[PDB]
């Protein structure tokens, strides 16, 4: 079969066409020469032809496609409930598919694909002329002839494939650009794209210059962006390229794009493959490659010396990492002359910081063995399709015999068949890898046999380098050596490199990247972007030999690494350029410097990819250290980003200059000459993971990504969906990705299926909306993962989509049945379910090939002649896997999630992974399948016939109405027959119905979720951040068994099964939305219901995003109410009774009450959390990550524990810790404040006033301390240990040593055991001072301290006089006054909150009883915008209560001495003269009982504060002024009680004299710090305590200093 | 005690051995690179540099 | 068992020194043929 | 007793090693500056 | 028997060291005359 490719996958070689043009005598040449024209071009200029292809306008009818896309997008959006954006989405699609240029490009793509399909995988050698508009393509064998006009461009099939790929890429680019622009603030940038296309296509410069321009487009765009927007560090990256000097129009267009939007410029400039690829100039490219593999930029002596230095730093880093990970030095041997510092450090097993700057000291340290080389690689690395050459004798099979004969005049002595395999998998199958230790033995010696010393260089395809980049294919032995070395380095060595180790731990990477994003904007950490070009053809043996020797010693593999470090000097290299073979002297290549080269200094690309990384990190660290900067070297490839933090004494410009100088110097020493062309510094643009980041926010990859066995429709659609899914996983917006995917999917369907199906709009729509979950082709629509990140059940989404389609569109249910054709399998296939928990039991007709797993296994089991394979397949793995699945099928409460979990940690799972990895190799499938040409035709004919039958499948009427959760449950019941349960999860759109709070009723508010926008959002905010936040299976099974025992499952079946596994192993005993989210403050106040919650949160944020992008704006908070009640299943986990005894057997041939413990754990966990919080500075507190994930807890669970126990545990930990002044001061200042995972989350846990009064420590402490808000009482309670030893040392009595031993590694374990301890306490309702017409004046009044005392009492008295039952309070009213009004019994309070619970939340926080929560109607308060009846807060209006302050107090109320206000109601005064105080009872804490009528209580509080202040004075460096003010408040109260005058201002002198505290008003020591307290006023609450007989009792027994302070001289 | 008086002796014997290890290994680095540098463009065989695995 | 373990350690020291022997003896032809080229 | 006579033999043994040790060092330098002066 | 075998071990060590010495004196002159060669 000829022309066996459907997409470009090979370099555009041109030697073949040259050979056929002039040389060659084969029959095809006669026909080829006949069809060329006078002006026959050259293959190297093929792009100059295909640009001239023009199709007649409107050739392919696609209006059906436009309408179908409109309908599909409408249905999807309507199902998601974001209806208002349907207009935007479908208008964008229509505009994209109606633009003349876009339609022309699409038709060109369709024509190209049809032509490719009609000729690819064909058997005919020649295919008659094919019309491509004005072109006259003709195919000969593997050559193509293009005859646009009287001009010919005889080219290879790869050239035509490149042209078709370019057309397809441009189609994708145009459609994606239009859709993307339709969803912006700065929309409609298509014109610029078309202008760019025209400008580039108008280029007539020579081949090399044109491709230089195309390659430079992207770096030049980056330079343009950096130059304009760099603020701190200068830049000249733009000036290095020649685009303006070559194509001024392109430069002007790019500058215009920059002026429009930098992000747009970066996105458009990203595309690098929608412009034709170059024909590699092999004659020059290979010559330069060989020369670059042998050039010497540095004398070997200097390279060896610098290699010794790199060895020194490598030793230093390895020792540092090992010590940090094991607290002990590795086995090392100190050479004579070792510095005493190193000896001492080794003796103590430490790592002195001085080493980091003195790596040279490690030249005398030698690391001994630390491990052993793992000469037994796992199958994952071995089983790979990476091409390989069996041995030297196969080198003659990489060239054309005819070309060799014509180029030398002698035949090529090729044997009939290759002497071995051609790919690694075939080698493994043939048994050549069953004795790897023997195979690598020559490497151990260092004398790799002659047969394995040949490497064939292969040009790399789809790269815009005229001279091409070559990747090396090695011999089997060398490939195994590479694999072993890479595994060893990445497993045993690389992790221990401290500085480099923080480059693969994703946690460290994520933290560092977040820090960089947050810090770069303002500018304190610029980034240097290293991009080595000659890296691969770089390293010489001299530079790496020292580290090679060190590694050899470490792994006790004598001269193993050094073998590879000096190998290429004895290797024969040949360029895989068929039709240009090297001369064969004696069956071996002959060096010529163009085609062959015997021996080179380097081993070429793709070898020692890790060792080079280690060396690069090493010299970069060396370079940066000596200039005394702070680096975070990041990157693994030839491109690396260096992060440099701001220094306190040098501006970023000088720092960057010095860093660049040092890096140049220290890379030159390594023979890696570094140039300005590949080095730029900026604080705006930084690239990692092939993702641009502009000003922190990632640059969307929509334009680029969306522009990216035997062929079949299913494979193409699957690749499309996977590519779009990856793009969506990137920062690409979900909507652009979805729309572009739908358009591309429709185009792909148009290309294959016949008109009879395409021209049926309804059929096409239904076909596109039928996903794989229900047994259809993979489609972009049915992909819940597009928006979310975690696992999600796709079935409910599919059913919801079909339901919406039926409801809205004219499609009928019968059509849905016709398209779906449900076919329940005759017998359950448990293996498939266990592999895919969410899949149904249906026949996947469109699957390209099923049950091939057995076929692959059978082919491998036989025709093997190997040993490893035989022992790995001694009986069918598939049968045993089916047996295990059937065994797992006995779970009485089916939980396929658990089955997949249980099946995963089994040997048979590894076996299946190996088998389907074998299936991954391309032609090994053909080996089993033994041709494909018929299969492709057969498959197409099958599906085409499939989409014709009018016969229905299983009737789906019943499974389309009603809630989709019940529908999915019923469907699984039907398709498995025994009521699968535990995996169906709702569809958020159905589950919640977004609503706007502007119009909403109380019935809508019962269950919902609040979304409060801090300020009016708009298109700006979407892209700007805001303010709101092996044997390892043994360990896996152990942790799972712990997780189970603690769930309390103790079943003999599971115990035996897990023990069987263990003895088998030998044991025996989001991202796209977070940016917007930062501008949303979120809450949950419904208390109904893990991972699925995150889906709901993301859906709410998506609603916000949609309502913004539709041109709307959000100002008022919005909701997500609950809609489908039946979708809220009440989960109650049950036991996994396995019923029938397990039968899988085993493989073995592969490979006290928890409340006290929990309370103590919570106390210590909190204590350490505070201990780490105090250390963190202001710049390191924005992170909410507590010590160890203290946040993932509910509220009820915490309330189960007796809070008294936790408080005692925390106090005991604090006193036991006994930190010195610095930490104590840090605690005091921050705890009086609130920041981070600290008192903040405490206050989060302590809204419920039930705990406070029920907290045994507090009730005793309540009469002992004074507070001003609930945020101060908790702080006093938690700070008791360091302020009031009088009581804390009383509760310290309780202690238990075994409780201390309770480890935190099982912290969640005690919580689970305490999940259902009992019922949380009650709130009670404490009263406030009430009034009545006939009462007794007891003189007690709420809010005595507050100035609004009189106002609050007047309102209370007015309310009782009016006998009001319902009252409205606006947010304007004083929060304290409302609280007092709330406490009134027999009264209903309706706050006019307008949907914002902030004011109500404030009222709850202040209150210390259940009055507010009990007497404030929430459903009505959130639903009220204006008062209905009597209200307070407005200055006027019907029923409005108004208080007019009296200029002069003309009345003395019996209860109120002075009446300072007059009460009015609708302009009518309210008489309250007769009102009197109501009999008081147990009052709320709002009355400030702590300072009670009993002066002794005030004496206790005053003395306690005095002692606390005295202790504070001993704390050096503590700002004591804030505390003194509260103490002065009590002093004012005491002075008022004593009758002393209340001075407005008092000066206090504070200091430590003779190691004793001093607090005196008169300065008797020069060291006392003067502190002045002003604004002192007599507290009216102190009037009640001002009893004449009480004055003497106050001063009895008080400290002399306290007495002096109280008494005013 | 008579068993540890020579125990240190053995160590210093061992340490001398370990110092001997590094001493030649530097030789073996140099000698190998000389030979390798003269191998490019020639059929010079791949003489081993380590006896054999145990 | 100190005597036995130190006997084993000196034995492996002997083996390492025989490896020293073989490596140095192995360099012999490497250096020698280097002369033969000149 | 018989352990006394196996001590001094080690003493001379090390002095042979020490006397050997500078043998490498005194030729360490001379084989070193071979490589630079090349 | 431990002491006897230990003595034989010391003897074989001493003779192997004699082999080291004689192969070195078979080395030092040949390496040195390479200096006269340059
Ligand atoms: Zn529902
Ligand atoms: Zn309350």
């Amino acid at each position: 079969i000829n022309r066996t490719d459907q997409s470009l996958k090979n370099p555009l070689l041109g030697t073949e066409v040259s050979f056929c043009l002039k040389s060659s005598s084969l029959p095809h040449h006669v026909r080829a020469l006949g069809q060329i024209k006078a002006r026959n071009l050259a293959s190297c200029d093929y792009y100059l032809l295909f640009r001239q292809v023009v199709l007649p306008p409107e050739v392919y009818p696609i209006g059906v496609l436009i309408r179908a896309a409109e309908a599909i997008l409408t249905v999807i959006v309507s199902a998601w409930k974001l209806d208002h954006m349907t207009k935007t989405l479908y208008s964008s699609v229509r505009y994209a598919l109606t633009n003349p240029r876009v339609r022309a490009q699409l038709e060109l793509h369709i024509a190209y694909q049809r032509i490719v399909g009609q000729v690819s995988y064909s058997r005919e050698a020649d295919i008659g002329p094919k019309r491509l508009g004005n072109m006259s393509l003709q195919f000969i064998q593997s050559l193509v002839i293009a005859t646009i006009d009287t001009t010919s461009c005889l080219m290879t099939y790869n050239h035509f494939l490149a042209a078709a790929d370019t057309a397809k890429s441009r189609c994708h680019l145009l459609i994606a650009s239009v859709v993307q622009g339709a969803l912006w603030e700065q929309g409609s940038f298509l014109d610029h794209i078309i202008n760019m296309i025209d400008i580039i296509d108008s280029i007539n410069l020579p081949h090399d210059d044109y491709f230089t321009i195309i390659k430079s487009i992207f770096p030049y765009s980056q330079g343009l962006v950096m130059g304009r927007h760099n603020v701190s560090v200068s830049s000249d990256f733009a000036s290095v390229f020649a685009i303006p000097e070559l194509c001024p129009q392109l430069d002007s267009l790019l500058k215009k794009l920059l002026q429009l939007d930098p992000v747009l410029l970066l996105m458009v400039s990203s595309v690098q493959k929608s412009w034709y690829f170059p024909e590699i100039r092999m004659v020059d490219g290979s010559r330069e490659q060989l020369h670059k593999m042998r050039v010497e930029l540095e004398t070997p002596q200097a390279l060896l010396s610098y290699g010794h230095t790199l060895l020194s730093i490598f030793r230093a880093e390895f020792i540092k990492g090992y010590v940090s990970k094991n607290a002990k030095w590795p086995p090392v041997h100190l050479l004579p002359g070792c510095d005493k510092s190193i000896k001492n450090a080794r003796e103590l097993g430490r790592w002195s910081p001085a080493f980091d700057r003195r790596w040279q000291l490690f030249e005398k340290v030698v690391i001994l063995r630390i491990a052993d080389l793992d000469m037994d690689p796992d199958f994952n690395d071995i089983v790979s399709d990476k091409a390989i050459i069996s041995s030297r004798r196969d080198w003659v099979f990489e060239y054309n015999a005819a070309a060799f004969w014509k180029k030398y005049g002698e035949r090529l002595e090729r044997p009939p068949a290759r002497s071995g395999p051609s790919r690694l998998v075939n080698a493994l199958i043939d048994g050549r890898l069953d004795n790897i230790p023997a195979l690598l033995e020559p490497f151990y010696r260092g004398a790799v046999e002659f047969e394995d010393r040949l490497t064939v260089l292969v040009p790399k395809e789809k790269e815009l380098k005229v001279k091409g980049r070559f990747f090396s294919k090695q011999t089997l032995a060398i490939r195994i050596y590479q694999v072993v070395a890479e595994a060893a380095l990445k497993n045993e060595v690389m992790p221990y490199l401290k500085t480099h180790s923080m480059t693969m731990s994703s946690t460290a990477l994520t933290h560092l990247l977040n820090r960089l994003s947050h810090t770069i904007t303002k500018g304190d950490s610029f980034v240097i972007n290293l991009d080595y070009s000659s890296w691969c053809n770089g390293f010489r043996p001299e530079l790496q030999a020292p580290i090679c020797r060190q590694l050899d010693q470490m792994f006790n593999c004598g001269y193993f690494f050094r073998t590879g470090c000096t190998l290429p000097c004895f290797t024969t290299f040949i360029i895989q350029d068929r039709f240009n073979p090297p001369y064969s002297l004696s069956g071996e290549p002959v060096e010529d410097g163009v085609t062959c080269a015997v021996g080179t200094k380097t081993m070429g690309e793709g070898m020692r990819q890790k060792l080079w990384t280690i060396l690069t990190s090493c010299w970069e660290i060396i370079a940066l250290r000596e200039i005394n900067v702070t680096f975070n070297i990041l990157g693994q490839g030839d491109n690396q980003t260096i992060i440099i933090h701001k220094s306190a004494s040098q501006n970023n410009q000088l720092l960057a200059e010095r860093a660049l100088g040092a890096l140049y110097k220290h890379a030159r020493l390594a023979g890696h000459n570094l140039k300005v062309e590949e080095c730029w510094v900026s604080d705006c643009l930084y690239e990692y993971g092939k993702k641009l980041f502009f000003r922190g926010v990632p640059v969307p990859g929509c334009l680029k990504q969306l522009s990216r066995l035997f062929p079949n429709l299913y494979s193409k659609l699957a690749c499309l969906t996977s590519s779009c899914l990856s793009a969506a996983m990137a920062d690409t917006s979900p909507w652009v990705a979805l729309a572009t995917g739908v358009c591309l999917y429709l185009i792909e369907l148009y290309v294959e299926l016949p008109p009879a199906i395409i021209q049926d709009e309804s059929l096409l729509t239904t076909l596109c909306l039928v996903g794989p979950s229900i047994g259809g082709l993979p489609t972009p629509a049915t992909l819940p993962s597009v928006f979310f990140r975690g696992m999600s059940d796709p079935l409910p989404f599919q059913l919801a989509l079909l339901q919406t389609l039926i409801k809205t569109t004219g499609v009928t249910c019968s059509l849905v049945n016709r398209v779906v054709k449900l076919r329940i399998a005759p017998y359950p296939d448990w293996l498939s379910l266990v592999t895919d928990p969410t899949s149904l039991n249906i026949a996947q007709v469109y699957r390209p090939e099923r049950q091939i797993r057995r076929w692959i296994e059978e082919a491998i089991a036989t025709s093997s002649h190997s040993s490893r394979i035989a022992t790995f397949f001694q009986q069918p793995l598939t049968e045993m896997a089916q047996l295990l699945a059937r065994d797992l099928s006995t779970m009485m409460p089916l939980r396929p999630r658990d089955m997949s979990a249980l099946f995963a940690l089994s040997n048979v799972a590894y076996g299946l992974s190996i088998i389907d990895l074998f299936q991954k190799s391309s032609t090994v499938v053909s080996a089993s399948q033994a041709d494909v040409a018929l299969e492709s035709v057969r498959y197409k004919e099958s599906i085409i016939q499939g989409l014709l039958d009018t016969t229905e499948g299983y009737n789906m009427q019943p499974y389309l109405e009603g809630c989709t959760y019940l529908a999915a449950k019923q469907l699984r019941r039907l398709t498995w027959g025994r009521d699968l349960v535990g995996v169906t999860m709702p569809f958020v759109a159905e589950q919640f119905h977004p609503h706007s709070s502007v119009g909403a009723k109380a019935e809508l508010y019962l269950d919902a979720i609040i979304y409060c926008p801090q300020e009016t959002l708009r298109s700006h905010h979407l892209t700007t951040r805001g303010d709101q936040p092996a044997a390892n299976l043994v360990k896996d099974t152990l942790v799972l068994h712990q997780w189970y025992k603690v769930r309390k499952v103790t079943d003999p079946h599971l115990n035996t099964l897990m023990a069987r596994f263990l003895l088998e192993k030998g044991y025996t005993s989001t991202g796209y939305v977070n940016i917007l989210s930062t501008w949303l403050r979120f809450s949950s106040d419904y208390l109904h219901s893990t991972i699925h919650f995150q889906h709901v949160f993301t859906y709410g944020c998506l609603y916000a995003d949609s309502v913004i992008r539709s041109g709307g704006v959000i100002s008022t908070p919005y909701l997500l109410s609950a809609s489908c009640k039946t979708c809220f299943e009440k989960i109650d986990s049950e036991e996994f009774v396995l019923a029938c005894e397990p039968q899988y057997r085993g493989a073995e041939w592969l490979i006290f009450d928890p409340c006290v413990s929990a309370s103590y754990c919570l106390g210590i966990l909190i204590g350490k959390s505070f201990l780490v919080d105090i250390r963190a500075s202001g710049h390191d507190i924005m992170e909410q990550r507590t010590w160890a994930n203290l946040e993932r807890f509910s509220v009820s669970d915490m309330q189960k524990l007796p809070w008294s126990i936790v408080i005692r545990s925390l106090w005991r930990f604090l006193i036991g810790a006994r930190l010195l002044q610095f930490e104590k001061a840090g605690l005091i200042r921050m705890l009086y404040a609130a920041t981070g995972p600290t008192f903040s989350f405490l206050m989060k846990v302590f809204q419920d006033s039930a705990l406070l009064m029920d907290c045994a420590p507090l009730d005793r402490l309540s009469p002992r301390i004074n507070f001003h808000s609930r945020g101060d009482l908790v702080a006093k309670l938690v700070l008791l240990p360091f302020i009031n030893p009088g009581i804390v040392e009383i509760e310290v009595s309780g202690i238990n040593s075994k409780y201390h031993a309770v480890s935190e590694a099982n912290m969640d374990l005690y919580i689970a055991a305490a999940k259902s301890v009992g019922v949380k306490p009650t709130q009670f309702v404490e009263e406030t001072n009430d009034f009545t017409a006939r009462g007794h004046h007891h003189g007690c009044y709420s809010l005595s301290w507050s100035k609004s005392r009189n106002q609050s009492q007047v309102l209370k008295m007015v309310v009782r006089k009016l006998k009001l039952c319902v009252l409205y309070i606006y947010p304007t009213v004083d929060p304290a006054v409302a609280l007092d009004l709330c406490h009134l019994p027999a009264l209903t309070i309706i706050l006019v909150l307008g949907g914002d619970p902030a004011y109500y939340e404030r009222l709850l926080e202040m209150d210390l009883c259940g009055a507010v929560s009990s007497r404030v109607d929430i459903p009505h308060s959130l639903a009220a915008r204006t008062h209905r009846g009597f209200a307070v807060g407005p200055d006027a209006g019907p029923g409005v209560i108004r208080l007019d302050r009296l200029e002069s107090v003309c009345y003395a109320h019996p209860c109120l001495e002075e009446l300072e206000f007059n009460a009015y109601l609708d302009s009518e005064l309210v008489d309250i003269s007769d009102m009197c105080c109501l009999p008081l009872a147990t009052p709320c804490k709002a009355l400030f009982r702590p300072i009670y009528r009993s002066l002794q209580s005030f004496r206790l509080a005053l003395m306690d504060n005095y002692s606390f202040v005295m202790d504070l004075i001993m704390i050096r460096g503590l700002d004591i002024r804030p505390h003194l003010e509260e103490f002065d408040e009590l002093l004012v109260v005491g002075q008022h009680i004593l009758g002393q005058p209340v001075l407005v201002e008092v000066v206090y002198y504070v200091g430590v004299v003779r190691k004793r505290p001093v607090l005196a008003r008169h300065p008797w020591s020069a060291d006392l710090k003067r502190i002045t307290v002003g604004g002192r006023a007599p507290c009216p609450s102190a009037a009640r305590l001002r009893d004449e007989d009480c004055q003497g009792s106050l001063l009895v027994g008080l400290p002399a200093g306290l007495t002096q302070l109280l008494i005013i001289d | 005690d008579s068993i540890r008086i020579l125990g240190e002796n053995i160590k210093i014997l061992d340490r001398s051995m370990k110092t001997m290890m590094e001493t030649m290994k530097l030789m073996m680095e140099k000698v190998d690179l000389l030979y390798a540098s003269t191998a490019v463009g020639t059929s010079a065989p791949m003489l081993p540099s380590h006896p054999a695995p145990p």
